[PDB]
This record gives structure tokens, sequence and C-alpha cells, in this order.
């Protein structure tokens, strides 16, 4: 079931309230959820660990 | 590829990428595995193309489980290079969703190439 | 990019509220039900009560018919 | 005048019959049991019973699957050897074991008959077991031959 | 059964009769097999083959 | 909020604020597929005419349905546990189904579903073959197909031809496009119970099932022999 | 009498007649199904025929 | 049309074919100084362009090979000094939309060779397409593959290639799209 | 020798025999239908109706080595039919990779390639070799080259093993050559002037004669070493024989036997020689050889019955009147009958049951009268021959000789 989820999914998968806080009013969306602590995004610094 | 099911022949490839061609140009698809993905979840795509030629081919063959789950028709061609030519970007493209309309110019020849693909299901 | 976001959501709030209230809904079937029988006087006749049991109440909605 | 070879699990069993070999083969229409027929046509010769060992039972689940020339096989031709007697099969595709050595085997359109009749009365006379032990003993070697070919 | 018109090419491959009937015949000298083209109506009167033996040009009574 | 029975046991319907059909349990506490749970004390489990195939033919009116609480049931065409799970409820802890299927792509949640029940026991074998699962069980009380090959009545004749018990009974669905499309249902469904009874099983009936499935039926016969 | 001949014929001869919501439909017999072939499929049998008497190709 | 040279190969004559692109598949060839057709050669799709090659056998012997392309990417090679007859088959890797091939590095027919021993061997095939990528295939080692892979498949110019020519040394090739 | 007949609105489109060595011959057929049908030659009844699981059939042809049997339907479909099993039981293999249109011909390469002519101008090539990755995909499709003002359909389609090829007759006219390898034409001919239903070959395809609905017979040959060397059929000659069509051609040659046989609309068979076929000489057959007959007479009342298919017709000299007919179709199909000497009572009878009807010459006009007997109703009859006008003798298509109104012990016969 998180295999046939799109990558975006697995992007935000853990921000699911500010997600959709951010979609019910027309807000930006987060960009980290639940991925943010691997140790990649660790090493990125920046608007790049949302990239 | 053993386990890319149905699979097209050359008359039948052409027509589909022939009719890619077309719908790229009327901006009516969704090129890239994730995107084909997000019309499967919304319900708005016609038919998926995915390519026999991706060196993991898992990355592909999870899109036709939920293909099966929306009765949605999909199909192979061989070459993700050729998916990528026409759907009309520099990169190759391993799945493309033709995505769904009503007053298309091209809904016809959408008809026609998912019936010619639902024979062989 | 953001209202079409807004907009795309309420569709999908919409789509499984569709989809789950319709799964707990049930339809009145319509289907062409049709009998086998021997030679030609078991057609003659009226079928009797071979699963209705009553031509009131539990023959002609078939979501649940009867034997008392 | 005849055996037959039923399998439940590891667990074979050349029955014989209670008529000659050509009455078998020839016939089957008499049995139509309730229970009476089938239990005096039938005749428990061998029992080639096993255990719910996985690997015996799981042995003689590719045997079956495939060609049935097992070991129980062999045994059953040991323990029916008297004078180059007459057997019925269960599968066509199991020609080796069913003609490899002074056996006449004949396995076409009445033994599926016979073999229909045996298998409708197997737990009531030819073990000393009840339905739910064979049923148990069926899902034991049914979910150890599925984790064997779908793996985990 | 009359002859009116023959020809050879350029090998001795294949030979043209064309008879006084309207037909023509190919025949291949090594094994004497022969080929009808029927389109003259009336006698033939001239065949020729071009070089590579390939094309027949014929004339009869017809001025075709 | 009130359970009514239905012309076979182990099949009710919930009436109330949604007079909608229901089976027992014989999994104790829990859904398997996110069907809708009824307490009435006591555990119920929806059944879905749309997400099955055997309740639409029950909805569509089935009155000698062979698969009932007395019995055992092969189901030659499951894949996975949202059809046996109800016929696993229906036939309660007496019987045993034989859900047999090839693909084992969903034989794993078939045999996830068959750990939960011990009424389900699985077969992952090819139903044209039965040969290969001799050695697991016979002499069934109904089969049940469901499979949408081309070869439905050579399949499931073989299947009764093995395994099925004289005056028994057949259940079989078929699909008019997994046989042949662009011609009529009423053609394809006439010539399947023809080809059918072309075997011994005298059909009894054959049903549309229309609002639940495009272009199916459902046949019910009696193993003749 | 006349006019109603095959009416009365083939109202007599045809089967499978509606029952309200339900439709009684004959089993055909084992002696007329292995004694012959099945009918040719006259949808296709008059395509092919339609075919070679087109009239593209002037027949007389 | 495009315009070859052919030879007999029963005599040392040479005469000059010109070569018509049909609709079905059809290539038909015809003598250039009497117009009568020789012979011709059907691929099978849509075809969209061909092109010519020449090979040297021996002293003052050629053979001529029309190379001619499906638009699905499909490529068949006619020997047609002897009868119109495939020699090879193969595919190119990737392309979807074909619209012209061409030869290169030897006598094309836009490099013509002026005498009979001047003509060489063609090393570089260039297959361009709709979406504007030429694949470049290289003869000396792809005529044996028959699922050849290209040396590169240049990308730069976007839109549909409508000519690429050879320069005649074969050191440039002439993308352009109209 | 023997005769099969069908009944009402019965056809039969291909048919195709099968002789493993060492085994009986087995003869299968289609009709206009979804089954195939496989008859036993003794009785002249089929022995197995085999249901095809796909369309109705317009095509079938045996697999070389006779143990597949392909069925090409109308949706498209080629369905794999497993033969060798032994005589009668038919087993669904494989349905082949479908397509759109309906495939008219099928032809098999080996027992590797089975080549099928489609309904929409062209001609796919599928690959019934088992145990490969390619199994049951269609590997190849060839276009040909298309009517002008009207569609285009592939209706012949042959393999000939000497060289590599294909030929194929379609709906123009031409006829075309095409190399298996590489898929590819070869050189077309534009030969006749309407379709091109069937064509065929000698043994070592040095000809293919081919023949349609503009009713004459074109030879191509390939005799010549230069012709063999170089590939190269030559249109080598034309025929016009038949009346109206040519249906159905085929070709046998042996060591003292080299003909080929051609039939179409006019319902007459026409010979022809095969190495010899513009030069020899060919025998048109009559319409019809009655060794089996469809009329008799009796003396008395100067009366005599026919039957055609289905119906019984009975009239007397005098000219000549029209008595009575019997258009009884509770039947379905008609076999041999005979009346009483003393012309009083009919009995038709066909290979299913058989009919007995009293007469009664009631003026310009006659009465007849079913008369009931169970056993003639079960019996099948071939012959029925009038011992007495009570007594007559019944051959049973399973070799019975009773003597109805009871057993003649007969002896067996060497196999």
């Amino acid at each position: 079931s998180l295999a046939k989820s799109p990558a975006s999914t697995i992007q935000i998968l853990g921000a699911e309230k500010a997600l959709f806080r951010a979609l019910k009013t027309k807000h930006d969306t987060p960009k980290y959820g639940l991925l943010y602590h691997a140790s990649l995004v660790g090493q990125a610094t920046g608007k790049n660990k949302g990239k | 590829n053993p386990k890319a099911f149905p699979l097209a022949d050359a008359a039948l490839t052409q027509q589909i990428l022939d009719v890619v061609q077309q719908a790229a140009n009327l901006r009516q698809l969704k090129k890239g595995a994730n995107e084909a993905t997000k019309t499967l979840n919304r319900g708005i795509s016609e038919f998926i193309i995915m390519a026999a030629d991706c060196e993991p081919i898992e990355i592909l063959l999870h899109l036709p489980l939920l293909c099966e789950d929306k009765n949605v028709p999909y199909v192979f061609v061989p070459s993700r290079v050729a998916l990528g030519r026409a759907c009309g970007v520099s990169r190759p493209v391993i799945a493309a969703s033709i995505t769904t309309n009503d007053a298309s110019a091209i809904k016809t020849q959408i008809y026609a190439v998912k019936d010619k693909i639902e024979t062989l299901l | 990019t953001q209202d079409s976001n807004y907009v795309r959501t309420l569709r999908q709030i919409e789509l499984k509220k569709l989809e789950k209230g319709a799964k707990q809904l049930m339809f009145k079937s319509s289907g062409n039900h049709t009998i086998f029988v021997d030679s030609r006087e078991k057609m003659n006749e009226f079928t009797p009560e071979k699963f209705f049991n009553t031509t009131s109440e539990m023959v002609n909605r078939s979501e649940n018919r009867l034997t008392k | 005048y005849v055996l037959t070879e039923t399998s439940a699990g590891y667990a074979l069993l050349k029955a014989s019959d209670k008529k000659i070999y050509k009455s078998s083969s020839l016939i089957q229409d008499l049995d139509s049991s309730d229970k009476v027929l089938k239990e005096f046509k039938i005749a428990a010769f061998s029992k080639f019973n096993s255990a719910a060992n996985a690997l015996e039972e799981a042995n003689s689940i590719i045997e079956g699957k495939v060609s049935s020339q097992l070991e129980k096989l062999l045994e059953e031709i040991k323990k029916d050897k008297k004078s180059t007697l007459i057997v019925s099969e269960t599968k066509l595709a199991n020609a080796i074991n069913k003609l490899g050595l002074n056996f006449n085997v004949v396995s076409d359109a009445v033994t599926l008959d016979i073999y229909r009749a045996i298998k409708e009365y197997l737990p009531e006379l030819l073990p000393g077991m009840s339905d739910n032990d064979l049923s148990k003993m069926s899902l034991g070697l049914a979910h150890s031959i599925g984790r064997h070919k779908l793996k985990f | 059964r009359y002859v009116s018109s023959m020809a050879i090419d350029n090998m001795g491959q294949q030979l043209a009769v064309g008879f006084a009937s309207g037909v023509i015949s190919i025949v291949s000298l090594a094994d004497l097999q022969i080929r009808l083209l029927k389109w003259h109506i009336d006698s033939v009167l001239s065949l020729s083959f071009s070089h590579d033996g390939s094309y027949l040009l014929s004339g009869g009574w017809e001025k075709v | 909020v009130v359970i009514e029975p239905h012309r076979h046991a182990g099949v009710y319907i919930a009436r109330g604020k949604e007079d909608l059909l229901v089976t027992k349990n014989m999994a104790p506490g829990e859904s398997v597929y996110g069907e809708k749970r009824i307490s009435v004390k006591v555990e119920y489990r929806v059944w879905n005419p749309f997400r099955s195939k055997l309740a639409a033919g029950i909805m569509g009116g089935l009155d000698e349905l062979f698969i009932a609480p007395g019995k055992k049931v092969l189901y030659l065409g499951a894949a996975s546990g949202t059809s046996v799970s109800h016929v696993s409820d229906v036939v309660g802890p007496e019987g045993v189904v034989y859900a047999v299927e090839f693909s084992h792509r969903p034989g794993r949640e078939l045999i996830s579903m068959a750990k939960k029940r011990p009424n389900i026991i699985p077969i992952i074998e090819d139903a044209r073959h039965p040969q290969k699962y001799r050695m697991l069980i016979g002499m069934v009380d109904c089969v049940f197909a469901d499979v949408a090959q081309p070869d439905q009545a050579r399949i499931i004749a073989l299947n009764s031809h093995m395994f099925l018990k004289d005056q028994g009974g057949v259940v079989i669905s078929i699909k008019a496009n997994c046989i042949d499309s662009t011609v009529d249902a009423e053609t394809v469904f006439a010539r399947e119970v023809q080809k059918l009874r072309e075997e011994r099983i005298k059909p009894l009936e054959q049903l549309t099932l229309e609002p639940y499935e495009r272009d199916h039926c459902i046949v019910v016969g009696r193993y003749m022999r | 009498i006349k006019t109603k001949k095959r009416k009365t014929l083939k109202n007599l001869r045809k089967d499978s007649v509606k029952r309200g919501k339900f439709r009684v439909q004959l089993l055909s017999t084992t002696q007329d199904s292995k004694t012959l072939p099945p009918k040719k499929e006259s949808s296709i049998i008059r395509s092919k025929d339609r075919w070679l008497n087109r009239k593209a190709l002037n027949k007389g | 049309f495009k315009v070859a040279h052919l030879q007999n190969s029963q005599t040392n004559s040479v005469h000059g074919i010109v070569l018509l692109q049909g609709n079905n598949g059809w290539i038909n060839i015809l003598h250039s100084t009497s117009g009568l057709w020789l012979m011709g050669c059907k691929i099978e799709g849509v075809i969209t362009d061909f092109c010519i090659d020449y090979q040297p056998i021996s002293r003052g012997k050629f053979r001529t090979i029309l190379i001619a392309v499906n638009a699905y990417g499909e490529v068949w090679e006619f020997d047609l000094n002897k009868n119109g007859h495939v020699i090879r088959r193969w595919k190119d890797q990737g392309g979807v939309g074909i619209t012209k091939i061409q030869v290169g590095g030897g006598t094309t027919t836009t490099c013509p060779a002026l005498q009979i021993s001047k003509i060489k061997q063609n090393r570089w095939l260039a297959v361009g397409s709709e979406s504007g990528f030429v694949n470049l295939y290289d003869r000396n080692n792809a005529m044996t593959s028959s699922t050849p892979t290209p040396v590169a498949a240049l990308d730069q110019l976007t839109t549909t290639i409508s000519n690429l020519q050879f320069s005649p040394d074969g050191q440039i090739l002439c993308m352009a799209s109209r | 020798e023997m005769v099969i007949e069908g009944g009402k609105d019965r056809s039969i489109e291909g048919l195709c025999w099968s002789n493993v060595n060492g085994e009986s011959l087995r003869l299968f057929s289609i009709g206009g239908s979804t089954v195939v049908t496989e008859w036993d030659l003794a009785t002249g009844l089929p022995l197995r109706n085999y249901d095809c699981n796909s369309g109705v059939i317009w095509s079938i042809s045996i697999n070389d080595s006779q143990d597949k049997l392909s069925v090409g339907c109308d949706n498209g479909t080629v369905v794999l039919i497993d033969i060798s099993g032994g005589p009668g039981v038919l087993e669904h293999d494989t349905i082949l990779m479908r397509q759109e249109a309906r495939v008219l011909t099928l032809a098999w390469k080996k027992d590797d390639f089975v080549i099928g002519g489609c309904s929409d101008g062209r001609i796919r090539i599928w690959s019934a070799q088992k145990n490969d990755e390619n199994m049951g995909r269609l590997l190849h499709t060839m276009k040909v080259d298309k009517a002008k003002k009207e569609s285009t359909l592939v209706w012949s389609v042959i393999y000939l093993p000497r060289t590599d090829q294909i030929a194929s007759g379609d709906s123009t006219g031409s006829i075309k050559f095409w190399d298996f390898q590489f898929a590819t034409l070869n050189q077309s001919f534009k030969a006749h002037d309407a379709d091109v239903l069937c064509l065929t070959t000698d043994t070592d395809n040095n000809y293919v004669f081919s023949a349609g609905v503009d009713r004459k017979i074109f030879q191509f040959s390939q005799n010549t070493n230069k012709s063999q060397k170089n590939n190269r059929w030559v249109n080598s000659s034309n025929r016009l024989l038949h009346g109206n069509d040519i249906r159905a051609i085929c070709a046998y040659q042996s060591k003292g036997a080299d003909f080929l046989v051609s039939g179409g609309v006019e319902k007459t068979l026409v010979i022809n020689s095969l190495t010899s076929f513009s030069n020899g000489n060919y025998r048109k057959m009559p319409t019809v050889e009655p060794y089996s007959k469809n009329v008799l007479v009796n003396k008395e009342q100067r009366l005599v019955v026919s039957w055609s298919e289905s119906t019984v017709k009975i009239w007397t000299m005098g000219n000549y009147k029209l008595v009575c007919k019997l258009t009884l179709k509770d039947d379905q199909n008609i076999s041999t009958c005979s009346l009483s000497p003393d012309g009083q009572v009919l009995v038709v009878g066909r290979p299913s049951t058989t009919k007995v009807f009293h007469l009664q010459p009631v003026g310009n006009k006659l009465k007849v009268t079913k008369l009931d007997n169970d056993l003639l109703l079960r019996t099948s009859t071939k012959l029925v021959k009038f011992i007495d006008n009570s007594k007559i003798v019944i051959c049973s298509c399973e070799d019975d000789v009773f003597i109805v109104d009871q057993e003649v012990e007969l002896l067996e016969v060497t196999s």
C-alpha cells in the first residue's frame, strides 16, 4: 500500500494535517513530511532540503 | 521482459504511439509513472501505456495492480525511448496516462485504440 | 495551481463520500431471470410457486423471497 | 483381484478390490453407494500412512503434483507384488510407476468413477480417523505446499 | 499452329513464338516450358525482346 | 436494526436504516476487507453485490443456491478472500471451502485470510489440472466458478467430473467478453448453457445481474450422472 | 384460417414464453444435438455471399 | 524520387534508375533513359523516406542497396542489382515518427561518383525523426546486429527533421528543419 | 463411396483431414457456427461437436504432423485445439493474441508458425511454437494493396515450403508472394478480375494454382532452374473451365496420380492435371452421380416418389399429376425411402429415425396418415427394402439387419 503510492505522497507522507489545511485554504503545502529525518535531508541545507 | 503482460505488436504499437503524439499535442497526457498513478487514483485516465524497457520493471508493475481495480485499460510498448519521443519530451518516458475528455478532438482515436487494447485485455 | 488544488481536494472528498455511501445502499435488481423446464406442459403452466410461494407478497420483488 | 492407489497426504493407500480386476475395470456402475455398497466393495489392503512430517508430506505432494514414482509408490510395488497384479492409478501422467515393473495398470473413464466412490468414502471405513481429522491433515498439507510454491 | 513470328533474346534462354491465331508463347530453351501471352485478336506479325530480355515488343493487325 | 433471514441460512437481510444484505461471522471480532460490520451482541459482515459476484446472484434471486450451511464447497475463481469469506460465513464451521486459484499474486491475501479462517483451505494450482490436487480433497457438494477464461465449461466440467458428488450443485459465473465480444449476451449465454448441458449439468436457472455487472450471468445447474 | 396459419404454426412451435418478470426456456434434446451440427450463423453466411455478389463485380 | 546508379551484373553496364516513393510501401524503380519499370520494393508500413547505398565488390563491379524506412522505425535494405530482394531488416532504436533517412561518408545520391572505380561504401547512416531526434549509426559495425544501437542520438533542434545531408567527405552531418 | 448428409439450415465451409500414421482417418469440419464438428466415418454422424470457445468460425486448418488444429474466428481470434488425444477427444489449447478483424483464412508454416489472412486486408503471422518466449503473440503483419473503392479482404493464404514464402490471394484479384523471414513481399501479380477465393500448390512448389469468383484458374510457375535459383515465379498460364465460380481447389500428386480438383458455385467438379495443366486435358464430372438414389417408382398406380431435402413428392403418369407430397418439418434431414408394392405404405428413413405413412388414394389427391411404431422411431435406418407387403428389412447405421412387420446373424470381417 506504500508501494502503490506516488512519490509526491511519499514526500509529504507524515505531514497530513499541515497538507490538508494548506489545501482546504489556498495556502502553501509542506515539503518535508515524515521524510525530513532522513540523513540526506540532514546533509542538505536551505531550500535544497525541500529539493 | 517476461512479466510485462499485454505487449503490443508493431501495428498496434504504431497506432498507440500515434494517439500518444496527438494527445501530447492536445495536452491530454500525463507522462511519467507518478503522474500516471495520480490519474489512476483520481479516475481521469483513459488508458495507461507502459514501457517494457526499464531495467527494474518493478518500478512499473504496480500500476497494473490499481488498473485492474478501476478496470482501466493498460498496455505495454517495447521502448521507453520511443515512448518519450512520442510524448514529446527529451527524456525517456516509462509510463504515460492519456487523460479523459469529452470535447476532445481525438476522442474517436482514443476510443478506437482503447478498444483495440481491451481486446487483448 | 493552489485553487486548482482546492477544487481537486473538494472533488476527492465528494468522490470518497460517493463510493463509501453507495457501498452502504442496496439497489433493486433488474435481471432477466430464466428457468429451464421439461417437455411442454411445464412451460405452458404458471411455474406454480416454484420459488415464489406467495403470489402476493413474495413473488415480484426478488431481493428476498421466502419459504414459510 | 486388483489394487487402486489413493492419496490423502503423505499417507498413500493401495486399496484392493472386492471383485475381479476385469469387474473393477469393466462395469463400475453397480456401486451407486449410500454407504453399504462402497463398504462391501472396499478392502483396505495397504495403507502406507505417514504422519504430519512436513518433509514426507511435501515430498509426496511434489510427487503427486508431478509423476508418482515416489518411495511410497515403491513401497506399494513392494507390498502388492503377488502375481504382477492389476492396478488402478489416479492420474494418467503417472505412467512410469503405473507400468514400471510387474503391474498391469489401467486408468481410463471408469477408474474416475471408482475413484469418485472411494474418495466419497475415504474417511468412513478406510482409516481409523474422523472427518475433522482428515480436513485438518488436508489443510496442513495444503498450507505447506502453498507456502512452498508461493514463496512466503 | 501456323507461326508468323519468332524472336530470341541476347542469352538464348527464352524464345517468342508468335502464331497466326494471335497468341504468343515464350518457351524457355533450357527446358522447353512455355508461357502463353494472349492479347492480339488477329495475327501476330512482329516480336522483339529488349536487351535484358525482360520486355517483349509485339505488333500485329491492330495498329497497337 | 432488525435482521431478517434469507432463503439460505447464513444469509440475512439487515433491515432498518439501510435495508442491506449481510452474512454471519466465522472471523471473531474483525472485518477482513473493510466491509461494514453490524452487531445485533452478534457480529455480521455486509456482503456487497458490486464488490462480489455471488451476492449479485443472491440479490437477483437464486432459489436453490446450493451454497448452503450444511455442505462443503469448491471455489474455482476467487483470487482473494472477498467472496470466499462470505462463503465460509454461510457454510459455517461445519464444512470447508476449497478456494483454488492459479495467479499467485493475490494468492498471498488468499492464504492470509485462510490463516484466519480454518473453513477456507487454499489451492494455488490452475483449475484445468485438478489431478495436481487429487491428493488434497475430493467429493465436494457444490462447485463455484468465477474463472474468466474461455474454457469455463471444460474447466468446471473436469472439476465436477473429478470432485463433485452426484445430484450436487454447480454455480458458474459467465462473463460474455471473455468468450466472445461484439455479439450479445443472450446468444453467448445460450451457447454456454448448451455447452454445459453437453456435460451432465442439467441447467436450472440463469440470470443476468444487470445493475451490478455489465453482460454477466450466473447459471445454476444440478450435476446429473 | 388463410391469414393466420403461419401464426398458429409459429405460436405452437416456438417456446420460451414470458411469465411476468421471468421467461421459461425449453432445454433442447440430445437427439438433435447429437445427430446434427448446429445451424449456420445466417449473418456471416449472408455477409460472405453478399460480398461475392456485390454490385461492383457485374454478375449476369 | 531519387536518382541512382545500377549495374547489369552480367555485363558491366551501368544505367541510371529513378526511384519513386509510392503509396502503400512501394518504391517503383524505373530506367532513367527509357522510363521502363524495372522493379518494385514494398516495405510494410507507411513509407516515409529512403536512400541509396552502394558497395563495391571487385574491379568494376558494385552493388546497389535501397534503404527504406517505415514511419514506425523499422528499416528494410533491398539488394536491387539482382531482383529487388530484401537482404536485411532491422529496427531503429527509439524513433517513432521517422521522416528522413540518409547515408554518408561514401557516394550518396548527393555526393555522386564520377567514375565507377570511385564508388565507396557509406560509413554513416542518420535516421532523423519528427521530434527532432537524429539517431546516428556507424555502418562499419552496424550492418551485423539487426537491432543495432546508434553511436549517438542528437537532440539539439526540437521540431521535425526535414533535411539531413552528409558532407562529401562524411565528416559533417547537416540537420535542418523547415 | 459414402455420403454424410446434414439437415435444415446446415452448411459446411471448411473441412480438414487428419491421419497420424498408424491410426484411423479423422475428418473435422466447420459450419457457419461456433463449433467444430468431427465425424466418425463409420456411421455418418458427428461423433464430436467441440464448441470452440470464441466466436463464429471462419476458417480451419490442420497442423503439419496433425496434432493441433487452428480455427480462425469472427471476433479476430485464432484458437488452437489439441487433436492428439485420440480420435474423438478434442481439448482447448491456447487462444492466440487477438485482433480486431475476422481471420478469414489460415495456414501453418510447420509445427511452428501460423499465418492468417484477415478481412481488413492484412496478413498476420502468429507463432504457435510452444515453449518459446513469443508463443501465441503475433509476430508480423503485412498489408496487401487495397482496392480503391471498396474494402479489401485476404481470402486465401498458403505456405510454400520449398521456398520460404506465403502465397496470398485477396479480393482485388491480386496474388502476392511474401518472403516469410523478413515478412515482406517479393512479387505481386494482378491476375484475376475479382476475388481469389482459393489457391493451392503442388508438392515441390514448382506451381501455384489459384481461382476465384471470376471463374478462371491461374497457374504461376517456378519450374525453370533460373526461376528456382532466382526465386521468381512467372504468371505461366490461365484456363477457363468453370461456369460460375470456384470456391474450392486442391491438389494431389503421387506416382500414379497428379491432378488438381476444383469446384464452385456451379455444382460440378472439375479434374485437371497438375504438371500438365495448360497442355493436358480435363474432366468435368456430372453434377450428380446417384450412388444413393432419391427417386423410385411403383408400377401399380403408375406412380413415382422422389425426396429432396426433408420433403417427399409423389406423382402419377396418365401426362402426369402430382397426387401428394409430405413436407415433414418435424424432420430436419432426409435419407433413403421405399414404397410398399401395391403402393400402400411409404417409409422414409434417415440415420436418426424413420417413419412410416399409410397412404390411401382418394381420387385426384391422397390421404396420408402416420402409423406409430416406436421401434422404427428409435432405430437408425440406412436401407429399407420390403420383403413383403408388411415385412421390411432394415440396415442400421451401426451394422444391424432387422426384419420388422427380427435379427439376421451376420458374421464378422477380417480387419
